[PDB]
């Protein structure tokens, strides 16, 4: 394999300093001058309290649409003019978009008497004032105010937050060129604003919406092995075997009624058809790379309660140890991590890790935090930051030691959680699992005693090593908000140019939750934990 | 799975007449011949010492290797010495 | 993506030196004191040789149930008393356990005649004193004997043995605490133990177990790519484009008449139906890290029987020619990881390994061998051990050098070997297979200059460079049972603490195959090996 | 068996031809079909004598039959009259070449009478 | 073309229900038969390349279409990027053998989507 530079017109090759959105070949992506994004294409601004920093593109408004979209001084032009009635959007689009009628003509919403949920419900009937209905539009009371309630009720890290907290929120979003991150935009919002997710638009299909395979599209991959847990354990195994096969799995049925021989991510996630997909969630662990015994006293209502939808086609007792089993792994888990943590920190305090994260690139708030830092449980000068601030955690513009430690916990780890849950035995142990988290521990072993072994060196030598010019600046980490901040606002932090409340600030964690984990702390006895 | 076992068909010939009485040994199998001087084994797959014996003395020795379903006749001579009248 | 320490009510956050089993949330699982396993939790002893340094959990109960569950001395307490008849069985879990039911009703063991095989004969009468029917259940004479010792005529390596050799004396899983390797005990005891495998209970249908996915549970992942190589060939491309057309795929007929348009893993590997799995492999390769020249004269009855298989679909030629490439693709692998090995083994002779094995943390022995030491293939001082014994083969505490060699080998050649056997061509070249192997010997290349460059600097300079406290000890390597058994039991190994016979011991090779073995050699006048 | 009739449906189609019309290809529970006769191994195919049809499990009535001829009789015109044939052994042979191809058939090959 | 199939029935017998399956067997007046891909000598038989699919006669128009892409497309994937495939020439084969088996295929056989 070739970076190829013939056959293609010579007309179109891209030269040294040309701009890399003149549409001309670059090979290898090499000597373009980085134009950055359209600045001056027509679209909207990001919601939330990082909006000033929130670079945004033109496909972003489909993503928010109340604000994206709907607000007057945001809706992009259209060359379609009138107000139409109903018959009028399918006539026209039935040929303009053949697809999305075809959908609404296979809907129920389409059927609906005495007067149909069309086009014009959803989208208005003033082509040039035409709206994309988001969740709130469902949700109405006159309408689907049960599912988008529902959905409602799942606390920070559910369907209800991914948006507003994780996405708006998002450090690594806001820190990068968009585009960097724009697959962030589009798989993070949807289940928030969106609710063609599950149930695809225009059908709006609940038997296409009952498919282990819906969650798939955003429950899989580097953080979250979810789809390829399932799909490989036992479960997904006898799904994947059956589930076109009517006797075994009748997607036709509700979920209250379903009676399938292998249970799918609804069955359990969304028991009874809850659209509050966390609703049976023991405790939020950050995507399983912080650490719980769910298996504890404490937590036993919880837990018994997973075993009671287990109970459907195992004994109580089986389901129990079996996830008793899971809270072995996800603790034997965390003890290398410790392990892999202390080699990581024990080079910063001494001082020899290689660059200390003065000499990296400023972070995404325009500061020089350790990337690994927990404002709970670290304080100190070598750290860096406030009191009880954290750094910006990342597997970019770090070490590698600290990149190993990112991609340990926050690739490797999550197998061995999402693995032990769905039943796959491999994710947790050879696929990248327990074993991924050996071999992490090895790279990080290795690179901690290079970097001893070069600063021992300098040291008797007389060499006091200036860390490169890389680790501080570059083509891409130049782009960055760090370098923006520290040069354009220089005594302040991205928190200081950003004062709005977030939405920590606004949310909670629900009555019921601290009133159960108060009564069940003095009902066992145990200590309340610190800020 | 039923698996096929392997027809074993062996021949005792006296410079081309058959030989009549004589014992044939395939494994733990033992045949006497009639006046076709052949017998016809059913056996498991392996390797196998077929040996014909008669009474005269003389003696024939082959070795044999069968799979699943094979069917193989063999045809051993004693020679003119074990030719013996009526 | 941080480590959200907020919105969770704090009350449960857990905090510096608390016990791992109060279920607090750690955040990235941090400062805990590592509580270990439930040691008084009711359960059962693994069987064995390593019985004495077998950790169990509660769940293994379940997965060896001759031993682990049905004895009196091991049974697990069950709230429900009371011996009763079959239509009582049947009554009571149809709503309490109703998948079950469902699945048992299904099942043809409900309709035998005259007496049906029922909850009863597979479970028993009393219910305090359940049993859990193993593979010898199911095996009886009176049942299926017939598929029960057809499965054990499977030699090493088969489902005959993956549980009494490759997991009861499983080095890794007896040196490490449970949960670190439980996926393990879920993987390997089932199909030796449990006849539920294929055909899943209480359902038990052959034609759901005649599908390629239901191998895929188990053959697929870092160390035996078996699925993904099956799945992305053209036979896998074949499989899923017509798995649910029945005029391709018909699941009813049993594999001595099926008739489909491309192979399933069955229809080669259990032809006929035979259910020794492994009726049809020519020699065990140690999951394909050992080589062998398959095409060559010796094996050419056993290759030849391959190609009869290919026979249905293609002429011999083509099957014979393209089995070759595969033991081309396999020669030219070894070559590769020979110079790969040679790299690391040079490291060791020179003694500029960093570190060397005497200063690693203790194998799961006590000893202090080299890792990739292949006890029939080395001797001497820089190795370890006596003659002829190896050393633990890992990927986990060691040098990135014998980390690397182990990936190389035990993962991305064993994809060359399944990826060219099942006809996906880039598992054997671009997906970590060739290209992989040489991406890792540029990596153990790099790996050893700088082993080098610094050691050397570290002689000129005259510092005596000293292993780091990480190689010897740390959170995790305290638990595992080398640094038990060094500080415990001085003068003595593992082997000397577990003196019983092993399954090599008591479980030899078929003698049909050494006669077959020593024909074929003085067949063509090869010499023998040694002891 | 199915390979011996496919193959040699178009190699040798008159052998297969024979073989469908006759009994031997419909008899159960097993046919008597080529590699009956025959052998399964190519490389060591057999061409089966009066004594491999007259095995006890098959047609030893009519082998035992035949052989309670005397001298000049089906039992003996092989063994006897040709074998020991004064003036096929003293020419060169092919002189006498249809002596051998007569005499043999009765006693040696059950093919004599009802073709094969 | 009758024994062509009526010998493979058995001896591959994948390969004549997929033939059997296929429009090629059912085509009037006269079927596109093993024969006509393969040849009628069994000593001289030939292997059809997409040339032999896109003859004027037969499947032209998908051969041509196939044939207008450029670089990196399916009408140069073998003799481009494969025949001069810089690490297959490097190494020993069957370190790359697999690029042989997967790149030829779009641009020499027509079995590619559409199986034989
Ligand atoms: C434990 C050792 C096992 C017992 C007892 C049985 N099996 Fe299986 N099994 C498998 C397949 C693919 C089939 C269909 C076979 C075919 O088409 O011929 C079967 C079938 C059976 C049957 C039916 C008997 C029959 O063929 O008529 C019985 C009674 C049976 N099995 C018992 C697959 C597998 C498998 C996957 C690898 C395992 C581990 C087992 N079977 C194990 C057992
Ligand atoms: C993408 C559009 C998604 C689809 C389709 C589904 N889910 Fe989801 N899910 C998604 C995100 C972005 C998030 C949370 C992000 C965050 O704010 O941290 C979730 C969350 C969940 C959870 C809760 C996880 C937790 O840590 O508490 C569950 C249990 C969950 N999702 C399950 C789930 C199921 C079963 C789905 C199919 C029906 C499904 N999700 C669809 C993104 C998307
Ligand atoms: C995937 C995680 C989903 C998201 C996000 C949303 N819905 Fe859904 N919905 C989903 C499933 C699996 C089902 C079928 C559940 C069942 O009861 O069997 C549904 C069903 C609905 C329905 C039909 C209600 C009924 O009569 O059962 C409606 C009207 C509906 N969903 C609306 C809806 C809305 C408004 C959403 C956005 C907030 C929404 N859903 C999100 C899966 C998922
Ligand atoms: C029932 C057998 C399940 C099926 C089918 C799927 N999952 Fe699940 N999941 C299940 C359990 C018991 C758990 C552990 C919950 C606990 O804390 O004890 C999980 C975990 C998840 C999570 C994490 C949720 C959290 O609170 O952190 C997610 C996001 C998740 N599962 C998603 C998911 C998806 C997308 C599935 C379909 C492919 C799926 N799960 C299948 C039980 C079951
Ligand atoms: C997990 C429960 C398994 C399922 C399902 C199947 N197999 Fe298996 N197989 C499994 C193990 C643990 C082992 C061997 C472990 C060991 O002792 O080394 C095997 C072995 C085989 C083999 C032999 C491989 C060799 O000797 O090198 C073959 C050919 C094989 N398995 C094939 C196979 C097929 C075709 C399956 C589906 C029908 C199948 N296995 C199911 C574990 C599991
Ligand atoms: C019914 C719809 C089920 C629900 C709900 C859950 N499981 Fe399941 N599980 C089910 C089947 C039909 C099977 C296949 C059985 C077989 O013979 O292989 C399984 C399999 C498992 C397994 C693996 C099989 C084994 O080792 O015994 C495990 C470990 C398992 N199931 C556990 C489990 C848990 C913990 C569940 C709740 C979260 C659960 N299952 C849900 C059917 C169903
Ligand atoms: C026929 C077309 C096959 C199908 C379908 C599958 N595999 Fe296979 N497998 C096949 C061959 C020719 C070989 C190599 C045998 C040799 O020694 O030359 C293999 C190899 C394996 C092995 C290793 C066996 C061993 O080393 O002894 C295993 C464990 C294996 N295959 C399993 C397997 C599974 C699970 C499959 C389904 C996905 C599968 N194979 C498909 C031929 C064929
Ligand atoms: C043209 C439309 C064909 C007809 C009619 C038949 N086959 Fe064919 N065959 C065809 C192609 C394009 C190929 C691929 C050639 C290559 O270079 O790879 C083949 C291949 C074969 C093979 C060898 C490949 C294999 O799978 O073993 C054989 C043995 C073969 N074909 C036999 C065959 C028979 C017996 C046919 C009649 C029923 C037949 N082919 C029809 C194209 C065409
Ligand atoms: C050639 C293949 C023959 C066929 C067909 C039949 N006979 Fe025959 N017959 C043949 C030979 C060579 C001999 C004897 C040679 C010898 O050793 O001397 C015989 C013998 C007989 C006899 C006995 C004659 C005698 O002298 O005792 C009879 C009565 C006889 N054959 C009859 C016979 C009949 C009725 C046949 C048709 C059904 C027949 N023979 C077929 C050669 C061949
Ligand atoms: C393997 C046999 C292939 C199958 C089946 C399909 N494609 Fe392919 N495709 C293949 C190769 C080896 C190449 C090009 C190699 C090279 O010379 O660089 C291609 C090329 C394409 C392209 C063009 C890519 C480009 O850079 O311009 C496209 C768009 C493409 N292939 C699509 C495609 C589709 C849609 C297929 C299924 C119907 C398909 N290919 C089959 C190899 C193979
Ligand atoms: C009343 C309801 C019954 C009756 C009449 C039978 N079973 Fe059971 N069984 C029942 C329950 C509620 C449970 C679960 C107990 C718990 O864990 O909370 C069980 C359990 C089993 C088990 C599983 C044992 C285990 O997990 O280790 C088995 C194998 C079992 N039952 C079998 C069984 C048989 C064979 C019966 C007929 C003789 C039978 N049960 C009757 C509830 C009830
Ligand atoms: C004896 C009694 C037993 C035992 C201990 C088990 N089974 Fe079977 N099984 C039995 C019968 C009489 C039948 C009916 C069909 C027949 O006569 O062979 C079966 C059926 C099965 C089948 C086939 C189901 C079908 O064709 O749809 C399977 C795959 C099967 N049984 C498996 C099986 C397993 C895995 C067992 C142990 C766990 C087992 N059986 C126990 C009789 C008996
Ligand atoms: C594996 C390799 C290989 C084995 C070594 C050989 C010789 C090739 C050749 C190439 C070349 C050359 C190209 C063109 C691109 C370049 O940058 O040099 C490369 C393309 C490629 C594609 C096209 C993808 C696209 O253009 O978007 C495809 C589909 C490839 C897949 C095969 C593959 C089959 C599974 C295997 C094995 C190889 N390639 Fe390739 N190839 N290839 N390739
Ligand atoms: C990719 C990233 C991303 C782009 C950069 C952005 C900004 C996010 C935001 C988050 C945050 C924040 C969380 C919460 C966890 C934490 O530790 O900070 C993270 C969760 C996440 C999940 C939930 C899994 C669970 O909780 O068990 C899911 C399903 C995610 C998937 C999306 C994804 C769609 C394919 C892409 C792209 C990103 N995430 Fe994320 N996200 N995410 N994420």
């Amino acid at each position: 394999v070739e970076i190829i530079t013939h056959w293609v017109p010579h007309e179109v090759y891209g030269m040294p300093g040309e701009p890399d959105n003149s549409g001309k070949v670059f090979f290898s992506g090499l000597k373009a001058k980085y134009m950055g994004y359209p600045k001056d294409a027509q679209r909207s601004p990001y919601p939330g309290k990082y909006s000033k920093f929130w670079k945004t593109l033109p496909a972003y408004r489909y993503y928010i649409p109340d604000y994206m979209y709907n607000r007057d001084e945001v809706r992009p032009s259209n060359p379609i003019k009138g107000t139409f009635k109903l018959e009028q959007c399918v006539a026209c689009h039935s040929v303009m978009t053949p697809g999305i009628v075809r959908d609404y003509n296979k809907s129920a919403h389409s059927k609906a008497e005495p007067a149909p949920t069309g086009c014009d419900t959803c989208h208005g009937n003033n082509h040039q004032k035409l709206t994309m209905p988001s969740s709130k539009a469902c949700g109405t009371a006159e309408c689907h105010e049960t599912q988008y309630n529902e959905q409602g009720q799942g606390g920070i890290g559910s369907h209800a937050s991914c948006s507003s907290f994780a996405q708006v929120e998002c450090a690594w979003s806001i820190e990068r060129p968009p585009g960097d991150t724009a697959g962030c935009t589009f798989c993070h919002t949807s289940p928030e604003e969106r609710c063609s997710t599950c149930h695809q638009r225009h059908q709006f299909d609940p038997a296409v919406a009952r498919r282990s395979e819906q969650c798939k599209t955003c429950h899989w991959g580097k953080d979250h092995r979810d789809w390829e847990a399932y799909d490989i354990g036992l479960h997904g195994t006898v799904y994947q075997v059956n589930k076109w096969d009517t006797e075994q799995f009748d997607f036709s049925k509700k979920l209250s009624d379903a009676d399938y021989v292998g249970p799918t991510c609804q069955y359990c996630h969304m028991r009874g058809g809850h659209h509050n997909v966390q609703r049976a969630s023991i405790v939020y662990t950050s995507m399983g790379m912080s650490m719980a015994d769910r298996g504890a006293p404490l937590w036993k209502e919880k837990r018994d309660r997973w075993v009671s939808i287990c109970d459907d086609c195992h004994s109580p007792r089986f389901a129990r140890e079996n996830l008793q089993a899971m809270d072995e792994s996800v603790k034997d888990a965390s003890l290398k991590y410790r392990e892999t943590f202390k080699v990581a920190e024990d080079l910063l305090i001494d001082g020899v890790l290689d660059p200390m994260p003065k000499d990296l690139c400023p972070d995404w708030s325009g500061q020089h935090i350790w990337s690994l830092k927990i404002g709970a449980y670290h304080d100190g000068e070598a750290y860096g930051g406030t009191t009880g601030e954290s750094g910006e955690f990342r597997m970019s513009n770090c070490t590698d030691v600290e990149r190993l430690c990112f991609e340990s916990v926050g690739y490797f780890q999550t197998y061995i959680y999402k693995g032990m849950a769905h039943g796959s035995w491999n994710d947790a142990t050879y696929s990248d699992g327990s074993f991924g988290m050996d071999r992490w521990l090895v790279n990080v072993k290795q690179n901690a005693s290079r970097a001893r072994r070069l600063a021992a060196l300098e040291k008797k030598v007389g060499i006091s090593w200036q860390p490169e010019q890389f680790w501080k600046t570059g083509e891409w980490l130049d782009q960055l908000t760090g370098p923006y901040i520290v040069k354009n606002h220089p005594g302040k932090t991205i928190f200081d140019l950003c004062p709005d409340p977030g939405w920590l600030d606004t949310h909670h964690a629900p009555a019921e939750e601290v009133e159960y984990i108060e009564r069940k702390l003095k009902e066992l006895g145990i200590t309340a934990g610190s800020h | 799975y039923d698996v096929k076992p392997a027809k074993l068909w062996v021949t005792a010939i006296a410079i081309g007449t058959p030989i009549v009485g004589a014992e044939i040994k395939v494994g733990d199998e033992e045949c006497t011949t009639g006046n076709n001087g052949t017998c016809v084994f059913e056996l498991r797959p392996g390797t196998y010492a077929i040996s014909v014996h008669e009474h005269g003395g003389q003696s024939a020795h082959k070795e044999v290797s069968l799979e699943e379903g094979n069917i193989l006749f063999v045809s051993l001579d004693l020679g003119a010495k074990a030719r013996h009248p009526s």
